[PDB]
């Protein structure tokens, strides 16, 4: 119902960038949450996710060595840390439950833009 | 080894008094002339399946058989039932209990209750959480097999417990003959005498004569031809045919459209 | 209880006053199926069951016979022939919490739909994908239960509701639960308007020779008109003869 | 349909499957249908239990059902 | 639908304490309003009440000589004044209509705690 994102911005490839988001309990209480991304030329994909219980994490293989996913159950927030960003990582990043519906009614936040230059 | 169910395994199906009437009902009854399995706790008491109601009987002298267990895995995971006569009085309890696979007598929770010469005949069923126990106790002159003849069993216990029963075991005292059969969803014509006691019965699907007896609502059939049923050839397999289209249509596209 | 693991409590051996709930005007819904509200006080039931759980407001509409949806199919299914009342009310000032009440759970993932009135409290990881999960969360492997995370600032569709589903066993079997009625005395050989545990009719009560077995409560005719009863207070059997009538 | 002597004489019965082939169901194929359990004989009698299409059945001699 | 309470706190037996509350018109317009109390070891009871019309008051006999009930129809508030409080009066006090339903859906505010020491 309510999803927000922040921590985006323009960086040069390399360095680091930390994304953050938050959700109302309706989504935050779901079995697992993570981050998704989109960019011109490519559809939406799940980058990384963390469960609600046990803080179990998993990553897409393509991002496994540079992305870290974490959550804070006291704050009702989720974070994604990128270490050494590449130009290919330019995308709008979104907060959502790990399972998600393709239906237009499955709510998404606006997303936050991450841009990585040469 | 097996025995022949010679009209045994019939009981009063409801709590409504009827008399001097032939009444057609449907319930889980021991089919007439079914194969009942022999067991002896001599020299075992295997855990047996509970299909959809079970028929039991035992031959006795000294109350060597004193109880039973009904449940599934019997290792404290779901609800299961223990009934023991205790050679004193009856105690019944249902909980997530851990059982021995070799329980014996010598010579989380849902329910708790505290209360050859002959044969004990009884049945069990579990409908919508209600464990229903029916029985009779009669003398016998037979020393191995089960007695022939008909007399319906009466309800004794009717309890709303929610017990999951897929398996069971007979409990005996040790220092031993009993039978287990199965009930089926069959139609019966039950004959109630002037005192409302069921004195006879027709198993409506035993053979064509019994079928005629149920059709005519009678235990006596006159000479002639009766039309009792229809013969229908049954399908042996199903056939499903649709054009071999591998194309998908744009349903998502009318919901995920950029503009409406 | 959480809807995925709803509680059940049995009601028996009592006088059940249903006016206390019905006329309280404190419920968002009080929908009865098979019986009308306010008639309940004139009825007798064998057992009465009260199922209880917490769901969100948009889901109250799923607690109905013949209904479908995530709760109706994975958490709490009612049968098409359900007889009973679905009573529910808003608990936004009780169950919702600041920061989110994550104690209440519902099942989102299941292999198949539920049967009427069952429960499934398994935590087995749901095999959404093709690669066996083997008990561990991951891509296309999900913990089956979700929390509601109810907050006081949510709109109504997401506010918690407390639901009690009251199931009525209107069976021929002897009643254990009856409404708040007062009894009168028996007469014999007179024409009366009678009511025995909810069984009504007009007739002449006489002493019966129809000994009823210890579990039997009434006798019945060919036409389903009863013809004998076991009195609710005294263990004697009465016959019911229709009051005389004929053509004129 | 079930062809039977009265039950005060015998519990043996014969069964007629009306208007069907015996290949689809001591078997006699006739016009009435497939008659199973009655013994067809080359003798004659008057009629006891009629079946149809000229065929009757009866119970006789140690006794069995004949057609 | 909205009931609030204040004026609670810890006092020594004796002295005085004034409770106050307010309600939306939905409750304030009811025929009569008053104060109820609860404490460990004892259930909820009506202490005192005042009608909407005529400012008619009544008190439980057990509190009649030390409690005073009043209301203000311009402010949509109700008050309860205690004069010389006793240890037995430690309770959470609540604002509600004089008639009330036992149903869980009949709305009550949080209540305010009054504590009286020796
Ligand atoms: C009693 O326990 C058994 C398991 O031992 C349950 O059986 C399963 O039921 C589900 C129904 O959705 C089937 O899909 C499974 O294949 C069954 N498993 C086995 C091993 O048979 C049974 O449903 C439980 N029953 C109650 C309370 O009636
Ligand atoms: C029942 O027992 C008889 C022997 O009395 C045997 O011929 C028959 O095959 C048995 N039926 C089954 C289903 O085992
Ligand atoms: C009762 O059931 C709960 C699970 O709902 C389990 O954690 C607990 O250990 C059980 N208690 C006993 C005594 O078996
Ligand atoms: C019915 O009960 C009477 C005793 O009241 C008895 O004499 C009679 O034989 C019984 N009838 C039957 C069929 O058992
Ligand atoms: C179904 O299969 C036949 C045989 O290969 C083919 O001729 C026909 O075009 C197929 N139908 C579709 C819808 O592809
Ligand atoms: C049936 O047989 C009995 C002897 O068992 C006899 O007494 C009775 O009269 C016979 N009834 C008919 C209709 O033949
Ligand atoms: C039964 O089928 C056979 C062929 O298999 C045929 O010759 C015979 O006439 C058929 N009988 C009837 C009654 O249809
Ligand atoms: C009838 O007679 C024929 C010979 O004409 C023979 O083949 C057949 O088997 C006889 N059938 C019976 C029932 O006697």
């Amino acid at each position: 119902v309510q999803l927000v994102e922040s921590g985006g911005g323009l960086v040069q490839a390399g360095g680091s960038l930390r994304l953050s988001c938050a959700a109302s309990g309706i989504i935050f209480g779901r079995n697992a949450m993570g981050w998704y991304r989109q960019a011109p030329g490519k559809e939406r994909e799940l980058v990384a996710g963390i469960t609600r219980r046990g803080s179990i994490t998993y990553y897409a293989d393509s991002v496994k060595g540079r992305f870290t996913i974490s959550r804070d159950n006291a704050k009702n927030t989720v974070y994604l840390q990128m270490n050494s960003l590449k130009p290919e990582d330019t995308a709008v990043y979104y907060c959502a439950a790990d399972p998600a519906s393709p239906a237009p009614g499955d709510y998404w936040g606006q997303g936050t833009q991450v841009t990585v230059s040469s | 080894a097996y025995t022949n169910s010679f009209t045994r395994g019939v009981y009063y199906p409801d709590k409504v008094f009827r008399s001097s009437v032939l009444h057609s009902t449907q319930d889980l009854f021991l089919p007439f002339f079914s194969n009942v399995t022999w067991f002896h706790a001599i020299h075992d008491n295997p855990v047996l399946p509970f299909n959809d109601g079970v028929y039991f009987a035992s031959t006795e002298k000294s109350n060597i058989i004193r109880g039973w267990i009904f449940g599934t895995t019997l290792d404290s995971k779901t609800q299961s039932l223990l009934i023991v006569n205790n050679a004193t009085n009856v105690v019944i309890k249902v909980c997530e209990f851990q059982f021995c696979n070799d329980p014996f007598l010598g010579v989380n929770c849902t329910f708790e209750y505290v209360s050859f010469k002959n044969l004990r005949e009884f049945v069990f069923k579990n409908i919508d959480g209600y464990f229903k126990i029916y029985s009779k106790h009669t003398p016998i002159n037979l020393v191995r097999d089960l007695p022939q003849g008909f007399s319906a069993l009466e309800p004794l216990v009717d309890l709303p417990i929610g017990i999951n029963i897929t398996r069971f075991q007979t409990l005996l005292a040790l220092h031993a003959a009993y039978y287990v059969g199965y009930l089926q969803p069959r139609t019966f014509l039950l004959k109630y005498n002037e005192n409302g006691t069921i004195t006879d019965a027709v198993d409506c699907a035993l053979d064509p004569l019994s079928e005629t007896k149920c059709t005519l609502k009678s235990f006596t059939v006159e000479k002639g031809i009766y039309q009792t049923s229809n013969f229908r050839v049954q399908p042996t397999e199903s056939i499903v045919r649709f054009p071999n289209i591998t194309n998908l249509c744009p349903f998502g596209e009318v919901f995920n459209a950029t503009r409406f | 209880a959480s809807v995925y693991a709803w509680n059940r409590k049995r009601i028996s051996n009592c006088v059940a006053d249903y006016s206390v709930l019905y006329n309280s005007a404190s419920f968002s819904t009080f929908k009865c199926y098979g019986v009308s509200p306010t008639k309940l006080n004139d009825l007798c039931f064998t057992n009465v069951y009260a199922d209880s759980f917490v769901i969100r407001g948009d889901e109250v509409r799923q607690i109905a016979p013949g209904q479908t949806g995530k709760i109706a199919d994975y958490n709490y299914k009612l049968p098409d022939d359900f007889t009973g009342c679905v009573i529910a009310w808003n608990s936004n000032n009780l169950d919702s919490k600041v920061g989110g009440n994550y104690n209440y759970l519902y099942r989102l993932f299941r292999k198949s739909n539920l049967k009427p009135f069952e429960r499934d409290i398994s935590t087995e990881i749901y095999q959404a994908g093709s690669t066996p999960c083997n008990g561990v969360e991951g891509f296309n492997c999900y913990f089956p239960l979700q929390s509601y995370g109810f907050q006081p600032t949510n709109g109504v569709g997401y506010q918690p509701y407390r639901v009690v589903v009251l199931s009525f066993e209107l069976l021929h079997a002897p009643a254990t639960v009856c409404g708040p009625k007062k009894s009168t005395n028996l007469v014999k050989n007179k024409c009366v308007n009678f009511n025995f545990n909810g069984l009504t009719g007009t007739g002449v009560l006489t002493e019966s020779n129809k000994k009823f077995l210890p579990f039997q409560q009434f006798g019945r005719d060919i036409a389903d008109t009863t013809d004998a009863v076991r009195d609710p207070q005294t263990l004697e059997i009465l016959d019911i003869t229709p009051c005389s009538f004929g053509g004129v | 349909s079930v062809i039977t002597p009265g039950t005060n004489t015998s519990n043996q019965v014969a069964v007629l499957y009306q208007d069907v082939n015996c290949t689809e169901v001591n078997v006699f194929q006739t016009r009435a249908g497939c008659l199973i359990g009655a013994e067809h004989v080359n003798n004659s009698y008057e009629c006891d239990i009629p079946i149809g299409a000229g065929i009757c059945a009866s119970y006789q001699t140690s006794q069995s059902i004949i057609a």
